[PDB]
């Protein structure tokens, strides 16, 4: 029924990582999986495949660089000896029956390469310059932050009506920047979350900058 | 091994239009192809496999065709919920014939609306950090707009990055972030800080005054 993907984390080249895709609602004995890869803002890459009986096959380019397995609950995706170049959004997924192809995928988890330490975000409120006169937007700017991803609620999840987040932008620093904004009838709390430094601030933003 | 080479790399059409893709195996895959739909920041998602059969509650405008090393998806009716990237797989079952073409962006044109525009000031605690981010947006619009920023009249050419949202799937239209980055020593010796949001020869600005907010 579902895929998730965990373990996507910020590590210097040539330190071994793993991946774990946890299945839910059927069984590996039955269903082969695969992992595909995107690097950011590019397209998809196969990488290899486990069938239900246990059986594996990489891609040419993958052979030596990654190592499939499962267990009772996953397929893992070992990462021998990451490079800058296998930065990348990682997917695992269901193959349906007649071909190697897959109907089922996770919503991906990101690994990231680099000799850069991580980095909290700095958070700033947005808002009107002091008395203009008004439906209200207002947000919060998140800057300076390694790896990605951030996770910005509103009102602790309660608020996702006119919400924008868009996408973030990674600095020549190789930090990363957004800003979300949300609309409201004429108070709102940012929550940002980076679960790479554990770190959630909270930002309640005036309606202008007076 | 197998190259599946998709063309063309980027494609708009208007809602109700017709947008066709292809994608050539460098050998042949027989019947063995599936394409997938990926919407900006979301997972891809199975359209179609075994070259011509539909995923549960994928709509028949979603039309692929072929064999062999020639293969085709056609997306008739387009509708403003369609505008992702496309990419096809040849999903034959050996490992060295099983790759992605390198995928189609495919826009769709909606009716145009021009943007509206908000400025963000930064705040003090912004300022007291030496850098200071000053943050446009650009609200429901279409089609691209082009952005550029005034400092007491004059036209900035570093410091801007830029960062749009997906197509609106009701509307076709996108929304961007314009944010333009100084020191607060280059901040604090200028007085109106303008974003300027074009479309064509039509623009619609925001301003303020760094003293005002």
């Amino acid at each position: 029924q579902s895929v998730e993907e965990s373990g996507g984390r910020l590590v210097t080249p040539g330190t071994p990582l793993t991946l774990a895709c946890t299945v839910s609602g059927f069984s590996l004995n039955t269903y082969s999986m695969f992992w595909v890869r995107q690097a950011p803002g590019k397209g998809l890459q196969w990488i290899g495949i486990i069938s239900n009986f246990g059986v594996i096959y990489y891609a040419t380019w993958a052979k030596g660089r990654f190592t499939i397995s499962k267990t009772s609950t996953t397929v893992d995706l070992k990462i021998t000896s990451p490079t800058t170049e296998d930065t990348a959004t990682y997917f695992c997924v269901r193959k349906y029956g007649s071909e190697w192809g897959g109907d089922l995928w996770g919503p991906g988890t990101l690994v990231t390469v680099s000799s850069g330490q991580p980095k909290a975000p700095s958070v700033f409120p947005l808002a009107p310059c002091c008395g203009d006169t008004p439906t209200v937007t207002l947000g919060c700017l998140v800057k300076g932050y390694l790896p990605e991803p951030v996770t910005v609620t509103w009102n602790s999840g309660t608020l996702t009506n006119g919400v924008r987040t868009f996408p973030s932008v990674r600095q020549s620093s190789g930090l990363y920047s957004l800003s979300s904004v949300v609309s409201v009838t004429s108070p709102v709390t940012c929550n940002v979350a980076h679960p790479a430094t554990n770190t959630k601030v909270d930002k309640t933003v005036a309606p202008s900058t007076c | 091994d197998v190259v599946m080479t998709q063309t063309p790399a980027s494609v708009s059409e208007p809602v109700g239009g017709t947008v066709t893709i292809k994608c050539q195996a460098s050998q042949s895959i027989s019947s063995y192809l599936a394409w997938y739909q990926q919407k900006p920041g979301q997972r891809p998602r199975l359209l179609i496999y075994e070259t011509s059969t539909l995923a549960s509650g994928v709509p028949s405008r979603f039309k692929g065709s072929g064999s062999g090393t020639d293969f085709t998806l056609t997306i008739s009716d387009l509708e403003c919920a369609d505008a992702a990237t496309y990419y096809c797989q040849s999903t034959y079952e050996n490992p060295t014939y099983v790759s992605f073409g390198g995928g189609t962006e495919v826009g769709v044109k909606g009716d145009p609306v021009a943007p509206t525009v908000l400025i963000f000031p930064p705040s003090a605690d912004l300022v007291a950090t030496g850098t200071v981010t000053i943050v446009c947006v650009a609200n429901k619009y279409f089609p691209d707009v082009t952005v550029t920023w005034e400092v007491d009249g004059t036209t900035q050419t570093t410091g801007i990055e830029n960062s749009k949202t997906p197509q609106n799937s009701a509307d076709c239209t996108y929304n961007l972030s314009s944010t333009l980055t100084l020191t607060s020593t280059e901040y604090n010796s200028h007085k109106e800080y303008t974003c300027k949001v074009t479309q064509g020869t039509t623009s619609v600005v925001q301003s303020f005054n760094r003293g005002d907010c």
